[PDB]
Formats: structure tokens, C-alpha cells, sequence
């Protein structure tokens, strides 16, 4: 169903707590001023345990936050002290904030659990050698895993049946920004005309492990 | 047994550019954002709109609050400014490159603030505005931003590419080269 | 034993999860390698509620953490992945880590509750004006509060008995590194011969509010 | 209202310097640190020793663990280094300054890494070694470090001071100036 | 008479092999050892587990200490090495040999250092990798080590066996022969 | 119940005391560096009297030790002098070391006193002659005693009821490595068709002596 | 009256406990047989605590010993088992051996305590640089300390009043075999024209430290 | 500096050489020894004699016991022999050398067994039998022996010396060199 996504409500800041400033890079650098806020919902076992963390930043510094496990706003730096004292004295606003863990976090999670949590995209797996430089060091066997979601993936290396443990290098999980990941897992060995290598890939979008052999 | 996830609502208002953005994030990927200019919810992936909705006016109302709060913050710190933090830039292919097979080049801009950057894609040294797209300013764990720019391209040993990024934190534009390698 | 401070026990890292590294790219900048760990005991209303947060940094990035409210290690970046899988598969180790909340946090807290938590050092308040014989804009009345502990302090200005709530600037709370704080709460006004100003400072180390009077 | 506090155990090992430190922090202040060299517990305030003790070897042990782990991390990242982060330097009086009345100059070194720095106190442009002191590398809320240096001095209209801080992240040594202004 | 016993904790760290071990010994017999690579407490006899426990991480910490101390020792002796000490080798049966009755071949490697050795079992001149087991480097009364290698076997006048040991203190691999005798 | 074996805690070594060094065994041999430590708990009648002796070895030499009956560390060679001086000047550490005789030795002894100290396995006694060739000519009668524990065992040979105290040879007590021992006690005699030989083995695992008989 | 030194009385070994040996070792190496015994008296704080440790060797291995803390003989290897059982069953003999801690160790100690224990011989300190060659203007600074007794000597290096702790290399304590020692302690520095170095030598024969100054 | 000392009585009988020795050691140095062929107590230092006495017959009686015990040990081990362990040799001066000032050359022979050696002093390449002396076989902490040979000489820039040691465990005689330098 098409359920409405709700947003966290932001509070208005008042006056007071003026500071002389600090003194950072500048002079020639162009001035800029940023009011940035992130409200993060942390889930554990779905909605079993949820923690809400709101973080306020002004330019380069986080100055205030709302940890739903604390129940009250708390200044990270002087600059945020005014808001903490102010919003903490508005019982109505606090009650509202305290409930967002359910009216916002748990609420939106439920909606996203219908398509985002269950989203799964099968990886495209390939295998091939590289580094045509038998003068630089050793020979490298690359196992390419691309275009998959979610990010949690496991790629092992097998040489003639028995798995390899050392000599493994990777570029790690690379995020593409479009809900797909990619990664290259290499094996540092010395390919022989009479050798069989395999790359095993375990991923939640695969009923059972995908394998790809390679022989010289 | 381990269903751990993170959802983030990220919003900002910036001066003097008068820019503002609002977005939702799921495990590091963007679900949607709101054009403070068009007042329209824009889904990162088309398909998402069939499973949910969001009233863009909420985002706009929220930005307005950030805009008011910004003026208070500028007064509370006597208009003192912080240095500009320059971005790191990496260009890579969206998937394994094969000659003659449609692909996408990725220009990943990371760890920078303020959230304003100029990006130019260059194919064989010439600017390209066809088949290009970009994400809005995404959140990182800290106080900085990240962003993706995309270019549809047809692999060939004949061409080469460059992503040119300009940010107030750079002495001079940053150019990252990319070309096919068998 | 309850007079001996106990240290958090650090686990040993193993092989696996090797990465291309990449980095940032200095070229001329001298190379350095830092293994940095911080174990934070967060206390809410004494030992009533405690949260243990361990954070591992390699050079400039945090790559792994152990949140006592989560119960297991969780990678923050690829680099921390091998350690989470390795340490999370060690039930004996996880059991010991989970209990450090008591064997270390609460334990050490009770020891510090005898001389740190109660520590109190009364502030020295002084008032004076600035910008005379060298400046043209607006005089300023400075209320200097130095050498106090803990950090939370409240300073208010008064003109002819009536309090001021604007034209107030501060250098904010300044930590001196030797367990004392210092600060300057300035009032922006033009002193007139027939005026009496009052700086009122409230601090937990003071039975009742302190007040310093100043006249021109 | 509520008794909220934070206790922090901070430790590290640094290469190629081969430097290590172990320390405890109470609400932002140092309780004690261990001299990896002198295998000795050093309290920030002498008076703390009357309320507790702490075995130094156990700390040298923890450091040894960080040393071993550091090697693994070097292998795991293929000795890929990060850029040095230069420090912000501030020089202020520890308390209100009155002519002829002995006070203390504070050289606050903030937001830098690695935890290594050369600090030179200067009186009338001359290096000073008498009456200077310092803390170990202290923790911040992030991954960077902070540190304090102190200089006992006699308030005069004559002399002027400079705190010179050199760090691998700085092109040229940084020098903050300070003089008296009645 | 007189309940006299010896319990020993033996640990070492070796370079440039980067090998380490931690083990307990009761009257000359291994109680258990900790696999520096598997971070697991291994009991000599499975049945010992039901009578006690040992936290493996504790042992890894001790090893880390030995690793740091090793670096210090090298600096202290100006990286001056000693001569390798070749081992004596002996092959015998675990119990009386009877055709068709299962038994165990024992390869006793004694009085050697450093604690690194390559052992190869041979049945009828051919490498055997099945039914082979081994102990860790056990302690002697002095500064040298001893080790046991095991090979399951079915006694037959048709077969002969061989334990080949290689050590940096041996010019050529040392092989010892064994075969059934009525 | 939750019996946890405790380990000895190793101290960290400092700088200083460096030496020149000389021709030990380098040259063609592969260089190696070994930091070896053995901590021995010697027990006399259980926990009545216990002696702790820790020995430090660098490569092939013992350079330092800690004898509980002495109370402090003592260099065995120059190379261990620095550590002797450093560690003995650390009262906190010394005290900890001096107590390990109780916190470690006696502690672990009580854990092991339940399954190791009382462990008993009964020997398998067998008797047979060796050296035949053809028509047969034996000059050695072998009493084989195997698979037993503890090692203290007593073997005697008897001929027609009368014992033998000459011509006895043995392979000695042989440790198998898996908590069992074996041994061959041989008797030199020329077996005559009309003779009766007996092997009597005494072992703590046997309520009464075991005897095997052998006639030609 | 001239004190007479008493010797430890050695026992006669008996038969039994014969062993096969181990086969063959070298072969081409000349055969030899050594019966070696060392009776060591260990003193702690003079005669306050005395420990007798007799050790028996046959060729290259200790096989038996008598620790006065144990009160009886104990085999170290099977080759000594026969002796242990033999001498341990002779009450008169054990009594005697147990008494030698008094009739031999303490007795002789009181005799050597008149000239050996108090023996003192003043070191002869000298300073000088090294390493000239063709291209070299500054290097090591050799502090030579020779002809002294006993062995516990402490050498320290000073540079313009302040003391050096780094760059110190030494030959350690060298025993001449004639009841005197010698050692070289060198400082790794760069001798400048304007520079004052000094070597401080502490030793039980010197009422107060001895120093030798050196300048370029 | 607790009065910690060691006193050792060391004795042996060696075959087939039929050599026997008895000595006393104090903290590593010989007090005296008895010549088994001369039945005389020889003091390491002449002066020792006025402070103590020792009946040589007590040592000869002890050697006699070692002599009988040796045969028993030979039988007990079926006359099995162990390898010969070669010595380590170092040549040095007793004290700092000065041209024209009487001195002494020390030939330190360490870690060897059996206890028999042939030491030859060589000046300019020719044997030297005048002004030479030696110790008997001194005990070490282990099972091996040590010994010192001595040569009185007059330092000169023209001569060079060599201490040639031959032991059954040496393939060829071992020759250490020594010449002036200062
Ligand atoms: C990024 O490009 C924009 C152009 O859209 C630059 O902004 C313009 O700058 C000029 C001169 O500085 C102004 O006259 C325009 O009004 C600006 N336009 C806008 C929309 O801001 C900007 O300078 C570039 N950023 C950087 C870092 O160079
Ligand atoms: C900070 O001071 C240290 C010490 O003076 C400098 O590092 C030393 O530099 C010299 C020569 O460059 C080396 O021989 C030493 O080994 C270095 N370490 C030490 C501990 O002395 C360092 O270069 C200075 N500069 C900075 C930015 O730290
Ligand atoms: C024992 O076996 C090991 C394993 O093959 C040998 O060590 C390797 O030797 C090769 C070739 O010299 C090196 O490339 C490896 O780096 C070594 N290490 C390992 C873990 O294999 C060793 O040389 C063999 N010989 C002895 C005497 O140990
Ligand atoms: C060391 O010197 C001894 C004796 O000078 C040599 O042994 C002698 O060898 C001859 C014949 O080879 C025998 O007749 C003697 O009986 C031996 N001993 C003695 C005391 O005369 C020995 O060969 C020399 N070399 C070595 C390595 O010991
Ligand atoms: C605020 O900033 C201005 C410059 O923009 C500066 O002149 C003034 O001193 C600052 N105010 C204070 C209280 O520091
Ligand atoms: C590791 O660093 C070296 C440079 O020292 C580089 O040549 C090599 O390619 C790096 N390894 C990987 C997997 O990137
Ligand atoms: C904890 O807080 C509650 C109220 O929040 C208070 O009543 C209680 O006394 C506190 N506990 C302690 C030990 O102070
Ligand atoms: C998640 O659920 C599991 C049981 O399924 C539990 O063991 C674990 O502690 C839960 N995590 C949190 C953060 O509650
Ligand atoms: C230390 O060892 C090195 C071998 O790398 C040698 O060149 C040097 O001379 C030695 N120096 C000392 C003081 O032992
Ligand atoms: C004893 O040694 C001899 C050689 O000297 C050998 O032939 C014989 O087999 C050995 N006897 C025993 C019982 O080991
Ligand atoms: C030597 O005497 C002191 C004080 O009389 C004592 O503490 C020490 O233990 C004694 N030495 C020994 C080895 O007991
Ligand atoms: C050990 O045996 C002795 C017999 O001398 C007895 O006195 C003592 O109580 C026993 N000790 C233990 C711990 O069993």
C-alpha cells in the first residue's frame, strides 16, 4: 500500500548565548554559512530496538544533538547550549521529539519494509587475470562482482578444490550511488598451465552460492 | 536474525547561495529529496513511487525553519566563518568495461563542505552535457558531504574522459582522468 | 578491590580483509600510521544507566566500534570488517567485553565518585571596562570569571537593578587543561557616570549567587 | 539535574615515531597518563594519588597490544597513508593579567593528527626553557587530538611572547603572538 | 610419595617467521596451547575441556608483549644472531606392534632451535597427509624445544615408513626409517 | 564450577643496557630472533610449599629470572641486566609478581588437582622374546609395559620364582606426548624348554602388582 | 687459627637401571666419558638463607640433583634414577647431605667472608674518542673502566652538566679470570669544539663516585 | 646489594684421558684447585693462602669416587658417547694497552666439552712458551666448561699475536688474532 512518509519536525531557535566566535581558516577564502541537520533512525532487529539520533551542525561543527536514549537535547559545543536550554524547557516539544521514534522512525521503517528492506539484486560475477608484468611481482587473479544489492557479500577463492586464505586483496565494497554496489576480489598466486581456480560468491539475492572457475 | 538498518532525514540551508535541500537516506543510499525550487518530491529510483508517497510541502516547511535558524546562528557566532573543505575526487566505471557495450562513468565527490560544487564532464577534452546526471548533496557519517555525477558512454580505445570539479576549497579546478584499459 | 582503577582489555586483530588501500594522496607529506582506540563510559544519573562505546581509529578514520547497547562489534568502514567477524565469533571475548560495563565503567565510576565527581572550585569574579584611549565604536563591560569547576556556570548582568538580556557576548566556556575553566561574559553598553552595573555569577560551588558591582 | 558524566580510556601507538600513550579522561580532563618510557602512572593533579592507584604495566601491556595491531592495520591497508592534519593554535592567559603579578600563558593546540608536535615558547623572540610545562596528547570527540603547553611569566609592558608550533601538516612553523594590553 | 608436580606456562615469539605460541604444561605434558592465528584455546585431550577454561585473548595479549619485547631485545644485542641448533630425530611405535591391529607411529623431534621445522611422513617412500597429527613446540628443561609428530598406521610386513625432518640447522633434510620386525 | 585458569602476566622491557655483540653463529646460517619465556610452578606435596621460577631466554641464552624464594628479578647475563633494574624498581609490579605464587600457581593447581593430578591409566603388560632367524635362539626376553600414567613405574623379572637383578636392560621411561608412557624392560637370558619367567609391574593405578608369565 | 675449608662428600653409585642408550651419534668424533659433579651453595643476604644445589652430569647432560629445598635426590633423566632410589633409601646418607648446608656451605662461607666477600679493587677510569680514518671528524666517546672487583659497576655519561641516556653502547661486564673485571662504555655523539663530556663511575670500592671529564 | 654470593665445588674425571680435577669457585672465579697428580692445593692468588687451608687429600679422595662412579655410568649407558662440543674463542688484553707498558693477553676459551684443549700462543707467527700461564677448567652455569690462557707481553706497534686453540670438536685448529691499535 501507498502509505504517507512523515518527516521529523524541526524546532525554531531563539536568541541568547552569543559568542565572540572562534577563528578558523579565512581571510582569502570565501565566507559561507550552513545550518545542517540530520535525524538518524537506528534499527536493530527491524523495529525491535530503535534509537533516534538528531545532529545539528553549523558550518563545520556539530553543536547539538538529541539522543532518544537520553530523552533530552544536549549541547556538543557552547554554540548549541542556548537551544538545549530552550527546547529542554518546552515540555510539549520534548514530548513530541520523544515520540518521533514511533511517529517517524518506526512509522517510515514499516513503509520501507515493503520494498527497500527486501530489495535484492543479483550480482554479475566474472573472473580473469591481470598485471601483464611478470617483472613487477606476482600474478593476480581477479574476481569481479558487480551490480548488486544489498551490500553484504562474501567472495572466497578456491585453488583445485581447497580454498585459499592468504594472498587475498580487495577494493572493498564500492557504493555506486544508485542502489548498486561493486567489488573486485583478487588472489595473488602464480597461474600454472595445469591449475583450476574458483571464485565462490555468497549473497542474499542468491538461493545458493554462485561459482566461476578459471584455468590457464 | 540481524535486521539492522539506518534511515536518515538530512536537510540544510546555505548562505549566501540561498540553497536548500531535504532528503531521506536508507543505509547510505538516497530514497528521495525535495527540490526547494520546484516543491516536487523526486524519487531516486522511479519504481519507489509505487510503494510510497511524501508531501513535498513538509520538506519546504522544514527548510524554511532551517533558513530562520541560520540567521540566528549567524548572529550567535558573530558571522565568523570556517574554512572551505575541498573534495576528494574519484572517477570509475559503474560496471566492468567492455568495448562497444553501453556503460556509465561515475564521478564520486567526497568529504567536502560547503555543499556547492561545479562539475564538468569531459569526453576527449570537450565539455559534455548529454547523458549526464547527478545526485543531490548526500550525507556522510561526519559533517561533510558526498555526491555522484554520472555519464552514459560507449567504451572505446579511441576516447578518454575527465571529470572536472571546482569547489571554493580548491586553489584551482580538480581534473580526474579516465580511459579504457584492456 | 575498589581502589584500583581497571583498564579496558584490548583484543588482538588477525589477518584477512586486505584492501588496495587507495588513501588520499600526499606525495610530499611524511607518512604516518596510527592505531588509536578510545573506550568511552557514558553515565546517566550515576551508575543507573551506562553505555559503553569503544571506537577504533586507523590514521584519520574510525573503522569499528563496540556499543554496549548493541552487544557486538560493528564495522564502521571496510577496514574494520575483519575484526568484527573475528571478534564476534569469539563468545568468550564478547562475554568479557559486555561485562566491562560493570567490571570497568561502573567500577571506575565508583572510585572517581569519591573525589572527581564531587570536585568543586569557586570562581574568582572581576569586572572592568575595555576600549579606552584606543578605539571608536562602543565601550564594553567585561565580567571575568576564572578558575572554577565544574564547567556549567551562569552569569547575568544588571543595570541599576534591572537585568540586561541583550548586548551580551561571551568567549564561551574555556577549558584550561588543568581542571579549571575561565570565561568572559561581556555587556555591550556605554558607561555613564551615574550608573551602577552588577555581574551575577551562579555556580554549584557557591551556596548563593556571587555579585560584583561596578560604577563609572 | 542528572549526574551525567563520561570516563574515557584513550590509547595509541604511532609509527614511524614509535610513540605510545595511555590515558584516562574524566568529562574532558586528564585523570592520569602512563609514561610508556618510565613505566609510571602520572596523575594530572598530585592530589588524585591519595584517592586511587593504577598499575602501569597493565597499561604498557595495552600499548603492546596496539603496537601489534598497528602492524596488522598496516598490512590490511597496504601501507596506504593519510594526509597530515595541521593544528589550530591559540595563546591565552590562564587568568586575568595584572602587571608584576606572575601568571601563566596557555598554548592551546587543537584539531591535529598525528599526535606529534614540536612546541617552542618564545619570550622577546628568545627560546624559553624555564617554567614551561605540557600535557600529553588529549582526546577530542573525533579522531583528532588536542594539547596544552604552559609558560609561567611575569606580566610586563616590556616583553612579548610567541608560541611556536611545528607539525608535519604545516608548511612552515606556526607562531602565535601574545603581549600585554592594559 | 610426596605430591610433587610442575606446571609451566611457555610462550615465545619468533622472527623473521612472525610465529608465536602460548602453552601450558603439566609434568612435561601439554595441557593446552593457544592458536595465535585461530584465537582458540586447544586442549591436548578433549576431555580436559569439561574441567576448566582459559580465555584465548588473554594469551594473545601475552604474545603481543613478547613481540614488543623481542624488538627491544634485538636493539639491545645489535641484531646479533646465534647459531641454529639442529634436532635429533627418533621414530617409534606408540605401543606394541601387532599385524592387523591399529597403531600409531611416533616421530620424536628433540633438542632444537629456533622453533620452526618441516616434517614429512613417508609410507613406502611416498608422502602421507592423512592420519597425521602434531603437537606444538613443547618445552624442555633448557632453552631448546621438542616436538611430536603422529601417523596412524596398520602394521604390515609389506610396508615401511619414514619421518623426514628439515631445520635451518641441518645441511640436508634428516630422514629416519622404520619398518615392522617380527 | 566456572574454573578459569589464570596466566602469568609478562612485564614490558625498556631501553638501555645495549651491547656490542659478537661471533655467535651467524654467517651462512639463517638469522633468527626469539623472545622465549617459561614460568614454572614447582609444587612439593600439593600447595604446601610452592616455588615460582620464571626464566627469560633470548635466542639460545637464559638472561634473566625471577625466583619466588628470592623475591626479585636477577640477571643471568649482561643482556638481562636492564630488565632486572627496571622491574625491581617497580614496587607495584614486584608485589604482583610475588603474589602470582598464589594468584597463579596455587590457583591453577587447585583447578588441575581435579583431573590431572589424580589421572591414572593402567599399563598393558606383555612379554616376549626377540632374535630368532631359523631353528630359534633367543638371548633377550622383553617385558613390554605400555599406555600408562603417571610415569613412575616399577618392573622386575623373575625366573622360576627367584628374581633376577642382573642382565636387565631398558629403553627407559618413554614419553609418547599424549599423556601416556611406554617402556621396554629387557632381561638377558638363554631360555631353556624347562623354565618359567615372570614380569611383575607395580604402578599407582594398580591396587596390586600385575604379573605376566612366559615359558618356552 | 687458620680456618680449614671442608669439601662436600660424594657418594658411590651402584648397579641397576642400565639403558640401551640412543644408538649412534657422530661416529667419526673421538669417544669420551665424563663424570661431572657441581655442588653449588647459593647465598642470599649472607648466611641468612642458604640453598644447596648439587648437580650430576654424565657427558653432556645433567641427570641427577639434590636441592636442599626438596631434601632428597631427584632424577632429571632416567640415567640418574638408579642413584636417586639408591641414595634416597639410605637414611644416614641423606641426613649427612642435608647437613652439608651447615657443615659445608655456611661453614666455608664464614671462612671466605674474611677475605673474599669484602675484596675490593678500585677501577681505573680513562676517557677517549675513536674512529678517525680518512673522512671522519667526530664519533664515539669511549669510557674505559678496568681492573676492578667486584663486578657490580655503574657507568653514566654526562654532556655539559646534563646526563645522556640514549646512544649508550657497551661491551658489558668482562671477566678476566684473575679476580678482576673490565668494561668499555661508549657514547654515540658528535664531539664539537665547545663541548664538555664526563664519565661518572660508581663502584663499592669507591667512597664517592669517580668522574673523568673530556673536551674536544 | 644484598650480600648475594655463590660458592661452587666442581670436580670430574674424564676418559680415556684419565684426567681429574677438583676446584672451588666463588662468584665465577676460582679460589683454588687441586692437582690430581701432585696432591697439592694451588691457590688462584698467593694471598688467599694466609686466610685459609685445604687438605689436598680430601680432593684426591673425591676424584677417586668420581673415577669409580664413571665406570658405573659407562656400563649404565652401554658406553654410548655424546658429541664433542667445540669452544668459542676470544683474545683480548687484560687492561688498556699503552706502548712500552707491560700488559697481558687473555685467551678466553668458552662453552666446550669434554674438558681438554691445546692452546698455543703465537707472537709474530712463532710459538711462545715463555711468560704464559693458564687456569684449570672452570665451571659455567650449564654442563660446559670455560678456561683462560695468559701471555705477558710488552705492547709494540711491530708485533702481532695469535691464540691457536684445538679441540676434538674443531675440524681444524681455531686461531684468533690480536695486534695493537690506539
Ligand atoms: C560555480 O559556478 C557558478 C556559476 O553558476 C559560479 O557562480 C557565479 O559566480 C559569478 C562570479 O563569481 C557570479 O557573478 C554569479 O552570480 C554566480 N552565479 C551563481 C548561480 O552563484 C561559482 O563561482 C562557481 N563556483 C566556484 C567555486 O567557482
Ligand atoms: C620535530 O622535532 C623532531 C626532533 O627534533 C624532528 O625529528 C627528528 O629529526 C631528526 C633529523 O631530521 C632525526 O634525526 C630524528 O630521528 C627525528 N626524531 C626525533 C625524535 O628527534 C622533527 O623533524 C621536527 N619537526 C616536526 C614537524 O615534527
Ligand atoms: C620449510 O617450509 C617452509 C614453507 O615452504 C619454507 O618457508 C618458505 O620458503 C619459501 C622459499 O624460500 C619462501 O618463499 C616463503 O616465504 C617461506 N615461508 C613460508 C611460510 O612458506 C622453509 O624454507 C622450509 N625450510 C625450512 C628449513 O624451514
Ligand atoms: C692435543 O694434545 C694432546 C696431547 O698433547 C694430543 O693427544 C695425544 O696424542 C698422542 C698421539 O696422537 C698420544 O700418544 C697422547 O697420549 C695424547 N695425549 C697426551 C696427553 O699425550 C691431542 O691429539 C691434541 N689434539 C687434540 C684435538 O686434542
Ligand atoms: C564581530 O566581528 C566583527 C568583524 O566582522 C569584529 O570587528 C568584532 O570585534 C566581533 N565582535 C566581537 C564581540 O568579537
Ligand atoms: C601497495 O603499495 C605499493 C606501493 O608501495 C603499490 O605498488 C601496490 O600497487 C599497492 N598494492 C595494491 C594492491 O594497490
Ligand atoms: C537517579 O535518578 C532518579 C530520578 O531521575 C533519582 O530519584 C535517583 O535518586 C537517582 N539515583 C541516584 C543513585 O542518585
Ligand atoms: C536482536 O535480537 C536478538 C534475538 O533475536 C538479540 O539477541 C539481540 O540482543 C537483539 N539486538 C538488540 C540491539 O536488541
Ligand atoms: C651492529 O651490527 C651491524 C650489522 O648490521 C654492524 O655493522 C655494526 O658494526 C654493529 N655495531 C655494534 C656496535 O655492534
Ligand atoms: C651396546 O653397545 C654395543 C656396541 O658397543 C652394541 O653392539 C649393542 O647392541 C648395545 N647393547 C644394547 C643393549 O644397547
Ligand atoms: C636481608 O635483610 C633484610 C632486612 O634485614 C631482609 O628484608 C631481606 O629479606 C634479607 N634478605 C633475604 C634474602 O631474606
Ligand atoms: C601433603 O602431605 C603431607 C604429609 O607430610 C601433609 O602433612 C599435608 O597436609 C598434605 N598437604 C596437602 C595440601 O594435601
Amino acid at each position: 500500500g501507498k502509505k504517507v512518509i512523515t518527516a521529523f519536525n524541526e524546532g525554531l531557535k531563539g536568541g541568547g548565548g552569543s559568542l565572540v566566535g572562534g577563528g578558523s581558516g579565512g581571510g582569502g577564502s570565501r565566507p559561507w554559512f550552513l545550518e545542517y541537520c540530520k535525524s538518524e533512525c537506528h534499527f536493530y532487529n527491524g523495529t525491535q530496538r530503535v534509537r533516534l539520533l538528531v545532529r545539528y551542525f553549523y558550518n563545520l561543527e556539530e553543536n547539538l544533538r538529541f539522543d532518544s536514549d537520553v530523552g533530552e537535547f544536549r549541547a556538543v559545543t557552547e554554540l548549541g547550549r542556548p537551544d538545549a536550554e530552550n527546547w529542554n524547557s518546552q515540555p510539549e516539544f520534548l514530548e513530541q521529539k520523544r515520540a518521533e521514534v514511533d511517529t517517524v522512525c518506526r512509522h517510515n521503517y514499516e513503509i520501507f519494509d515493503n520494498f527497500l528492506v527486501p530489495r535484492r539484486v543479483e550480482p554479475t560475477v566474472t573472473v580473469y587475470p591481470t598485471k601483464t608484468q611478470p617483472l613487477e611481482h606476482h600474478n593476480l587473479l581477479v574476481c569481479s562482482v558487480s551490480d548488486f544489492y544489498p551490500g553484504n557479500i562474501e567472495v572466497r577463492w578456491f585453488r583445485n578444490g581447497k580454498e585459499e586464505k592468504t594472498g587475498i586483496v580487495s577494493t572493498g565494497l564500492v557504493r555506486n550511488g544508485d542502489w548498486t554496489f561493486q567489488t573486485l576480489v583478487m588472489l595473488e598466486t602464480v597461474p600454472q598451465s595445469g591449475e583450476v581456480y574458483t571464485c565462490q560468491v555468497e549473497h542474499p539475492s542468491l538461493t545458493d552460492p554462485v561459482t566461476v572457475e578459471w584455468k590457464a | 536474525i540481524k535486521e539492522e538498518h539506518t534511515i536518515i532525514q538530512a536537510q540544510f540551508y546555505l548562505l549566501p547561495d540561498k540553497r536548500g535541500e531535504f532528503m531521506f537516506d536508507f543505509d547510505g543510499d538516497e530514497i528521495f529529496h525535495v527540490d526547494i525550487e520546484k516543491s516536487e518530491t523526486i524519487w531516486r529510483l522511479e519504481e519507489f513511487a509505487k510503494f510510497a508517497s511524501f508531501e513535498a510541502q513538509g520538506a519546504l516547511a522544514n527548510i524554511a525553519v532551517n533558513k530562520a535558524n541560520l540567521d540566528v546562528m549567524k548572529e550567535r557566532s558573530n558571522n565568523t566563518p570556517d574554512a572551505n573543505v575541498a573534495p576528494e575526487v574519484t572517477v570509475l566505471s559503474r560496471s566492468p568495461v567492455n568495448l562497444g557495450e553501453p556503460n556509465i562513468l561515475i564521478c564520486f565527490i567526497d568529504k567536502f563542505s560547503p555543499p556547492v560544487v561545479n562539475v564538468t564532464w569531459l569526453r576527449n577534452g570537450r565539455p559534455v552535457t548529454e547523458g549526464v546526471s547527478e545526485t543531490v548533496f548526500l550525507p556522510r557519517d561526519d559533517h561533510l558531504f558526498r555526491k555522484f555525477h554520472y555519464l552514459t558512454f560507449l567504451p572505446s580505445t579511441d576516447d578518454f574522459y575527465d571529470c572536472e570539479v571546482d569547489h571554493w576549497g580548491l586553489e584551482e579546478p580538480l581534473r580526474k582522468h579516465w580511459e579504457f584499459e584492456e
